[PDB]
C-alpha cells in the first residue's frame, strides 16, 4: 500500500532545534521528489521545500534558508527535514509531501502534486 | 554495473566457450547479432569485452543494433552494426529488494544520442530550455538519472535482468580469445586422417 | 621530472668483432643428419657490433634509449647479474602503450602498460635494511601512469645482489624480434670464464618464449640494478653502484644462412652465405 | 513571488446546486512553452492534505468529483462547481509551481 | 509493412542448388528435442521481411 509516514510526536516548548522524518511505503522512493509543507493558523498551506532523492538536490523557499535543510537516505526509503529553530507559532501539521518524477517529459504533469501526504503536528 | 556506467571488462588470451551456458548458471534470456553461436568453439577474437550491467528487464527488445529505444540511447547504445551476443538473465530474486534496491541507476535522458560504445557520466541538471541550470530542479531543467525500481513486486518487465553484452572484434594483432578445439585418441597403425594441431 | 642521474657524456662506440656468434633456431622443427638452409634476420659473420659498460668501477656509466633497428643481438657474462631485463617500446612514455621485461627476484615480470618509464629508469636496491638481507629499494623504473593490456610472471633469472664487478661463469645472451606482432625472444646460459672477449666457437639460442603483441617497437633499454649506499654518488637517484656492467649488443641484418644438424639435431655448424665467395 | 487573489473568502454554496469558487492571480500559467498551463486547484480535506481537484486548470483528477470542473487561460483561474455534496465543506485551493519557490493561495471555505 | 512475405531463417544446413524446403520444422537451436513444444531454442524456422 502507498502511504509516507511521519516521524511521531515532538511537543517541546521553544528554542531547541528539530529533525522531522517521513518514511514511504509501496512506491519507489527514487520515483518521487518528497516536499514537505506545513499547516499555519492564518493561511494553513505552507511550502518549504524539496528533495531531489536520487541526486539529493534541493531548493527552498526564501523564508526558511538559514534554518532550514532537508534530507534523505534512499537506502532507506525515508526522508528528512530538518530546522535550526522551534518558535511556538512554528508549531504546525507539518506536512511530508509526495511529487512524482517526470514519467512526463517536461514534466509539467509530473509536476501535480500528491498532497495528500501526511500531516502531523509537530509542536 | 549500473548501466549508465556500465562496464566494459576485457577478456584476453583465455579460451573462450558458449558451451558453459548449458552448465550451472544456464541463461534464462539471451541473443545473438551477426553470428551464429555454435562457431563459439572454432573462431577466435583479439579482443573480447564484457559490456556488463543490469535492465530494466523488457529491456531485452531494446538492446539490439538498430534498435534505439532512447533509454539504451543514453545509457548504452550498442553499436548499431554490431554482430555478437548478449548475457541479459533474469535476477529479480537477486537485485530486487523489499523495500527496493533502488541503486542501479540509468540515464533518462542526454542533449544526445550516446555514439556506439561511448559513456557519459554528466551529471549537472539537463538543460531543456534557457538560461544554465544552477539547481532548477523541475522546469527548464531536471536531473538526467533515474533508479531502477527494483522490488519483488515488480511485474516481470520490471524486474532486474543481469546484462552482459559480448563485445569482441579482430584487428591487425593476432586473435588469442579462441574457443576450444577438440581432442581425440591416440590410435596406432590404422591409417587415418590427421590434424595435430595443424 | 625523474631525478637526474650523473656521470654520462659518453665517450666512442667500441667497434668490436662478432666472431660469428648469434646463430638461432629458425623454426620448430626436428631435422637431423642434414643440412638446410634459409634467411632471416641474422647477426651476420664477423659484424662490426660493439661492447658497452657501466664503467663505475672508469666512473662512468649508461643506458639511455638505444634505437631498436629492426632487430637487437645481446651478450653479458653473468659477473654479479647488474641487468635485470630490458624495455622496449618506441616513444618509451605513457602515450604510446609500451613493454616491461624484468627480472625481478619474486619472478621474471612481463607486462604491456603504457608506462611512464622515467627519463632515468632503474630498479633501486639500498641499505636503508627494511630487512636484515638488503634486497629491494623504491623502483622508479617508471613512474605509475598506466593503461594495461597484458601481464606476465615467471620464475626468476635470480642470483645475489651488489652494485659491482663479477666473475665470468656464465654467458647470458639473448636476441630479440617482433615477427609482425610476435615478440618472440631466443636464450643461452653457455658457462664461460675468461677476459673481455666474447667467445669464439659455437653455439645456437634455443626460442626462449613468444608474447603476440601490437605495439610498433622501435626503441629499447636495458634494466640496469643501480644500488644504494651512503658512500655511492648521492642520495636517491644520485645514489648508485652498478660495477662495470659490460655487455655488448649488435643488430639483426636480413641474411640468407646455410644450417646443418646432427644426429642429435642439434645445430652445429653455419654460414654466412654473404661473408666470402667462398662462404657464399 | 507570483500573488493568488483568492474570491470569495467563503462559498456559501447551499448544497446540491452548483456554484464557483474564482482566484485572480496576478502573473503567468500559461505554458505556452509545452502546451497547458503547470496550474491546478487543491482542496484542503477536514482531517487530511490536500486532494488534487484539477489538473492544468480544466482536466480532471484521479478521483472523479464530476460535480467539480475547471477552465481559464493566462491568469485566469475559475473553479466551477456543477454540484455540490455536504461534504464539499473544506477549503479550495490555487496554487503555483510554474516557478521555484512554490506559493500556496489564500483558500476558501465551503459551507450552506 | 508487409508481413505476408517470408523467408526460412534457419537450416541444420544450406540448400543444395534450386531446393524449396517448405517443411516447419521447429529448428532445435540448442540442446534437448523439441518435440513440437515451440520453446526456448525451438524455434518456428520461417521469418518474415519487414
Ligand atoms: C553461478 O550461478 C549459478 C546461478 O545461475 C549457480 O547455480 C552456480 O552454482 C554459481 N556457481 C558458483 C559456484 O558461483
Ligand atoms: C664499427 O662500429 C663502430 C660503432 O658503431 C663505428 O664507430 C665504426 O666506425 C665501425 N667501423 C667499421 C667500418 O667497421
Ligand atoms: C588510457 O587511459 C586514459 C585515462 O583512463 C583514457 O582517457 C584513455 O582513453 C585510455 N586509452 C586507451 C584506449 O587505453
Ligand atoms: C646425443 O645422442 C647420443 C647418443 O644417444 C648421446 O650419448 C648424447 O649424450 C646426446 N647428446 C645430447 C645433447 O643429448
Amino acid at each position: 500500500q502507498v502511504q509516507l509516514v511521519q516521524s511521531g510526536a515532538e511537543v517541546k516548548k521553544p528554542g531547541a532545534s528539530v529533525k522531522v522524518s517521513c518514511k514511504a511505503s509501496g512506491y519507489t522512493f527514487t520515483g518521487y521528489y518528497m516536499h514537505w509543507v506545513r499547516q499555519a493558523p492564518g493561511q494553513g498551506l505552507e511550502w518549504m521545500g524539496r528533495i531531489n532523492p536520487n541526486s539529493g538536490g534541493t531548493n527552498y523557499a526564501q523564508k526558511f534558508q538559514g534554518r532550514v535543510t532537508m534530507t534523505r537516505d534512499t537506502s532507506i526509503s525515508t526522508a528528512y527535514m530538518e530546522l535550526s529553530r522551534l518558535r511556538s507559532d512554528d508549531t504546525a501539521v507539518y506536512y511530508c509531501a509526495r511529487v512524482p518524477y517526470c514519467s512526463s517529459t517536461s514534466c509539467h504533469r509530473d509536476w501535480y502534486f500528491d498532497l495528500w501526504g501526511r500531516g502531523t503536528l509537530v509542536t | 554495473a549500473s548501466v549508465y556506467a556500465w562496464n566494459r571488462k576485457r577478456i584476453s588470451n583465455c579460451v573462450a566457450d558458449y558451451s558453459v551456458l548449458y552448465n550451472s548458471a544456464s541463461f534464462s534470456t539471451f541473443k545473438c547479432y551477426g553470428v551464429s553461436p555454435t562457431k563459439l568453439n572454432d573462431l577466435c577474437f583479439t579482443n573480447v569485452y564484457a559490456d556488463s550491467f543490469v535492465i530494466r528487464g523488457d529491456e531485452v527488445r531494446q538492446i539490439a543494433p538498430g534498435q534505439t529505444g532512447k533509454i539504451a540511447d543514453y545509457n548504452y547504445k550498442l553499436p548499431d552494426d554490431f554482430t555478437g551476443c548478449v548475457i541479459a538473465w533474469n535476477s529479480n530474486n537477486l537485485d530486487s529488494k523489499v523495500g527496493g534496491n533502488y541503486n542501479y541507476l540509468y540515464r533518462l535522458f542526454r542533449k544526445s544520442n550516446l555514439k556506439p560504445f561511448e559513456r557519459d557520466i554528466s551529471t549537472e541538471i539537463y538543460q531543456a530550455g534557457s538560461t544554465p541550470c544552477n539547481g532548477v530542479e523541475g522546469f527548464n531543467c531536471y536531473f538526467p538519472l533515474q533508479s531502477y525500481g527494483f522490488q519483488p513486486t515488480n511485474g516481470v518487465g520490471y524486474q532486474p535482468y543481469r546484462v552482459v553484452v559480448l563485445s569482441f572484434e579482430l584487428l591487425h594483432a593476432p586473435a588469442t580469445v579462441c574457443g576450444p578445439k577438440k581432442s581425440t585418441n591416440l590410435v596406432k597403425n590404422k591409417c587415418v586422417n590427421f590434424n595435430f594441431n595443424g | 621530472q625523474c631525478v637526474n642521474l650523473t656521470t654520462r657524456t659518453q665517450l666512442p662506440p667500441a667497434y668490436t668483432n662478432s666472431f660469428t656468434r648469434g646463430v638461432y633456431y629458425p623454426d620448430k622443427v626436428f631435422r637431423s643428419s642434414v643440412l638446410h638452409s634459409t634467411q632471416d634476420l641474422f647477426l651476420p659473420f664477423f659484424s662490426n657490433v660493439t661492447w658497452f659498460h657501466a664503467i663505475h668501477v672508469t666512473k662512468r656509466f649508461d643506458n639511455p634509449v638505444l634505437p631498436f633497428n629492426d632487430g637487437v643481438y645481446f651478450a653479458s657474462t653473468e659477473k654479479s647479474n647488474i641487468i635485470r631485463g630490458w624495455i622496449f617500446g618506441t616513444t618509451l612514455d605513457s602515450k604510446t602503450q609500451s613493454l616491461l621485461i624484468v627480472n625481478n627476484a619474486t619472478n621474471v615480470v612481463i607486462k604491456v602498460c603504457e608506462f611512464q618509464f622515467c627519463n632515468d629508469p632503474f630498479l633501486g636496491v639500498y641499505y636503508h635494511k627494511n630487512n636484515k638481507s638488503w634486497m629491494e629499494s623504491e623502483f622508479r623504473v617508471y613512474s605509475s601512469a598506466n593503461n594495461c593490456t597484458f601481464e606476465y610472471v615467471s620464475q626468476p633469472f635470480l642470483m645475489d645482489l651488489e652494485g659491482k664487478q663479477g666473475n665470468f661463469k656464465n654467458l647470458r645472451e639473448f636476441v630479440f624480434k617482433n615477427i609482425d606482432g610476435y615478440f618472440k625472444i631466443y636464450s643461452k646460459h653457455t658457462p664461460i670464464n675468461l677476459v673481455r672477449d666474447l667467445p669464439q666457437g659455437f653455439s645456437a639460442l634455443e626460442p626462449l618464449v613468444d608474447l603476440p603483441i601490437g605495439i610498433n617497437i622501435t626503441r629499447f633499454q636495458t634494466l640496469l640494478a643501480l644500488h644504494r649506499s651512503y658512500l655511492t654518488p648521492g642520495d636517491s637517484s644520485s645514489g648508485w653502484t652498478a660495477g662495470a656492467a659490460a655487455y655488448y649488443v649488435g643488430y639483426l641484418q636480413p641474411r640468407t644462412f646455410l644450417l646443418k644438424y646432427n644426429e642429435n639435431g642439434t645445430i652445429t655448424d653455419a654460414v654466412d652465405c654473404a661473408l666470402d665467395p667462398l662462404s657464399e | 513571488d507570483i500573488q493568488m487573489t483568492q474570491s470569495p473568502l467563503s462559498l456559501p454554496v447551499t448544497p446540491g446546486e452548483p456554484a464557483s469558487i474564482s482566484c485572480r492571480s496576478s502573473q503567468s500559467l500559461l505554458d505556452s512553452d509545452d502546451g497547458n498551463t503547470y496550474l491546478d486547484w487543491y482542496l484542503q480535506k477536514p482531517g487530511q492534505s490536500p486532494q488534487l481537484l484539477i489538473y492544468t486548470l480544466s482536466y480532471r483528477a484521479s478521483g472523479v468529483p464530476d460535480r467539480f470542473s475547471g477552465s481559464g487561460s493566462g491568469t485566469d483561474f475559475t473553479l466551477k462547481i456543477s454540484r455540490v455534496e455536504a461534504e464539499d465543506v473544506g477549503v479550495y485551493y490555487c496554487m503555483q509551481r510554474i516557478e521555484f519557490p512554490l506559493t500556496f493561495g489564500g483558500g476558501t471555505k465551503v459551507e450552506i
